[PDB]
RNA sequence: UCCUCCUAAAGAGUAACGGAGGAGCACGAAGGUUGGCUAAUCCUGGUCGGACAUCAGGAGGUUAGUGCAAUGGCAUAAGCC
RNA sequence: CCGACUUACCAACCCGAUGCAAACUGCGAAUACCGGAGAAUGUUAUCACGGGAGACACACGGCGGGUGCUAACGUCCGUC
RNA sequence: GCCUGGCGGCCGUAGCGCGGUGGUCCCACCUGACCCCAUGCCGAACUCAGAAGUGAAACGCCGUAGCGCCGAUGGUAGUGUGGGGUCUCCCCAUGCGAGAGUAGGGAACUGCCAGGC
């Protein structure tokens, strides 16, 4: 299934977003091209673990964000370059 | 050898390594060589780790050298003073940057280059990571 | 051989300054080296040579670019 | 090709005429019919036109596009510039050459009294 | 007189029978003939003008239009180019009274015809061969000059249709009669 | 001594025995105006014009030209007649 | 061979992906700089003229660099 | 109100290409030219007189987004001012915030005058 859950991000902008990184988080955002983009804020290590699986870019997975589920598509990857970690990722909606 | 065949000019200045690497992913192959901390490696360095690669994994395979050493860097002399022109130029050098891909590998399992990496790597003065799954 | 030759130059960029008290012409872009990119359409026929932009009449100093090719033009009017 | 070749043997008039900011007398000629037109200084705004589409002028010419009847549009253009009040008209050649129909409506500005 | 006695005959049959045409202009049209002659290196020599004049004016009094290398490269030895392009295009009538002359000296007569000349056929819009021989000349000695004048010859007209293959000129270049 | 670029930090200016190049002229047209034209390159048909000498069409926008270095400009081409 | 050529290399070129430039730019910041209007603060600090000098041998540190080996309490610049 | 011509504004969301459409309303091909002018030859180019024929080319309009072109929010790089760790580099507070890509937009709009309905 992939689930995945996000919270609403508090702070947009450089130091927020090193913030979060600092704090265990990854910015992220949803758009569809129909609606307005909403910018979300994930557990890291949760969605490590289910990128390793290379599911994550074949079929359309769901976001709990704020008890409503959206179904998307992730976009592409921003990753840290001398880090397994990563910094950023994007998600358009399907 | 790994040096251009020619250059619009004969030197260049110093300069200061930048922030961080471009290009980072792997593209060509399947595993890389991904650089940690800023360098300089030279033609010979480049050489020796593609050479002991080339050993390690005994014709088999494709290795693709993603770097190429185009900064000329200078060394005057010994017993001349300071001054009077610039030195001439004595080797080649690639500027690396925390996150590029210094080589390449397809063909070979995870062991044989996981192998030659280390070889490579005993090799360069840059630091390595560990990311070694299988592309998609 | 010996590369230790250089060339003096003065000021090649503008000073159009647009309030100041200057009454008709000004270098409003001098040793600007083109004609082209940056022309004169407001205030008559600048660009004389040296394509040193000079103004006609009193006033501000307009930069706009219009054209097909979207070069900048510069431009005096009035008060 | 043709047309390209004639409005860009013209620009030099026109951005001429537009930079002085003067009123034009513009001149379009095509093999079955010529025109006239006079033209404001911001170039978007014409003040009168003559041509031989109209019938007023083309009913005195067995032919649209002669010699005297480029003639009768220039009288026409003159005299309805002078009823407006307007003179001092820059003559706008784009891209015709100075012969022909045009010369006769050039000349038949001038002695109509429209001055350049 | 030509132009229309053409226009009526092998050509207004061109519209419907084998290609339909929408409009009467839409079959290609003969446009302008030119001539090219090869004159090389060689600027001593001053047969080219009357050449020319003899190719050209063997009716009117015409004259050539001759220039220089303005293109300018080449790996010999003269860079800005003297006079060695000499361009020859024909004016009005005199232009399909030479393809008449040229016609009526290649179908009764096998010497202009000689040998597989029309090998080439192009459905580009440029039609060129050699002729490398007289057609017309002005004065009774048919042949004064030495060289054998290797002048191009290009017809500058559309050859999609093939009646101009068959009927007037053949690949083969062999007259035939009934 | 005088030009052009870079170092020069997006106003000017800014050093070094710093890195690359040019000038000590030329033109009575290669100045003025009027009138006109658009390039380098690829291809098919064509003369012992072969890859390029002159053709004739498409592509191809200045990728050529500026008397001479480099930079900035050009279709009003300041380029060419 | 105007047909067995046209491959186990450049398919000159061109297309896709990945880089690199002080003397590359189809992009492009922050800042500085120039000019306007507004308040508040500042012993009018700003400008001109006139009387009187000194100085024109600078050093380190931070930032941007040339050179050097991204050596030097090295040297030469910009700014504090 | 619809369809064209001229001069403009804004300069590719305004361009190239594919498929269709309009004909003395208009526009463009077209006949002839040692009448005026012209070809470094050529009435292809430029002019003059015009009558046949044509929408073929070209022009204009409408669908086609196959490429050009525009392109956000985010994130990233950078940086002004304070402070901190240092092999040449970076981090933290704060302000400003790219470029390339992505979602997408997009096969124009509008002004004056003249002509045919």
């Amino acid at each position: 299934m992939f689930t995945i859950n996000a919270e609403v991000r508090k702070e947009q902008g450089k130091g927020a977003s090193r913030r979060l990184r600092a704090a265990n988080k990854f910015p992220a955002i949803i758009y569809g091209g129909k609606e307005a983009p909403l910018a979300i804020e994930l557990d890291h290590d949760k969605v490590m673990n289910m990128q390793a699986k290379a599911e994550f870019y074949s079929e359309v997975l769901t976001i709990v964000v704020d008890g409503k589920e959206i179904k998307v598509k992730a976009q592409d990857v921003q990753r840290h370059p001398y880090k397994p970690k990563l910094q950023h990722i994007d998600f358009v909606r399907a | 050898m790994l040096q251009p065949k020619r250059t619009k000019f004969r030197k260049m200045h110093k300069g200061r390594n930048r922030g961080l690497a471009q290009g980072t992913d792997v593209s060509f192959g399947s595993f890389g060589l991904k650089a940690v901390g800023r360098g300089r490696l030279t033609a010979r360095q480049i050489e020796a780790a593609r050479r002991a690669m080339t050993r390690a994994v005994k014709r088999q395979g494709k290795i693709w050298i993603r770097v190429f050493p185009d900064k000329p860097i200078t060394e005057k002399p010994l017993a001349v003073r300071m001054g009077k022109g610039k030195g001439n130029v004595e080797y080649w050098v690639a500027l690396i940057q925390p996150g590029k891909v210094l080589y390449e590998m397809d063909g070979v399992p995870e062991e044989l280059a996981r192998e030659a990496f280390k070889l490579a790597a005993a090799k360069l003065p840059i630091k390595t990571t560990f990311v070694t799954k299988t592309v998609m | 051989g010996g590369s230790t030759r250089n060339g003096r130059d003065s000021e090649a960029k503008r000073l159009g300054v647009k309030r100041f008290g200057g009454e008709s012409v000004l270098a409003g872009s001098i040793i600007v080296r083109q004609r082209g990119t940056k022309f004169h359409a407001g205030a008559n026929v600048g660009c004389g040579r040296d394509h040193t932009l000079f103004a006609k009449a009193d006033g501000k100093v307009k930069f706009e670019v219009k054209g097909p090719k979207n070069r900048k033009f510069i431009s005096i009017e009035a008060e | 090709d043709k047309k390209s070749a004639r409005i860009r043997r013209a620009t030099r008039a026109r951005r001429k005429l537009q930079e002085l900011g003067a009123t034009r007398l513009v001149v379009h000629r095509t093999p079955r019919h010529i025109y006239a037109q006079v033209i404001a200084p911001n170039g978007s705004e014409v003040l009168v036109a003559a041509s031989t589409v109209e019938k007023a002028i083309a009913e005195q010419l067995k032919y649209t596009g002669n010699k005297d009847a480029a003639a009768a549009v220039g009288k026409a253009v003159a005299e309805r510039a002078l009823e407006k009040g307007i003179k001092d008209v820059s003559f706008d050649r784009s891209g015709f050459q100075y012969h022909g129909r045009v010369q006769a409506l050039a000349d038949a500005a001038r002695e109509a009294g429209l001055q350049f | 007189a030509k132009l229309h006695d053409y226009y009526k005959d092998e050509v207004v049959k061109k519209l419907m029978t084998e290609f339909n045409y929408n409009s009467v202009m839409q079959v290609p049209r003969v446009e302008k003939i030119t001539l090219n002659m090869g004159v090389g290196e060689a600027i001593a020599d001053k047969k080219l003008l009357d050449n020319a004049a003899a190719d050209l004016a063997a009716i009117s009094g015409q004259k050539p239009l001759i220039t220089k290398a303005r293109k300018s490269v080449a790996g010999f030895k003269i860079r800005q180019g003297y006079p060695i392009g000499c361009k020859v295009t024909l004016r009005g009538e005199r232009m399909w009274e030479f393809f008449e002359r040229l016609i009526t000296i290649a179908v009764p007569r096998i010497r202009d015809f000689r040998g597989l000349s029309a090998k080439s056929f192009d459905g580009r819009g440029n039609y060129s061969m050699g002729v490398r021989e007289q057609i017309i000349f002005p004065e009774i000695d048919y042949d004064k000059v030495d060289r054998v004048r290797g002048l191009d010859i290009t017809i500058t007209t559309t050859a999609k249709s093939d009646e101009e293959g068959r009927a007037l000129l053949a690949a083969f270049d062999f007259p035939f009669r009934k």
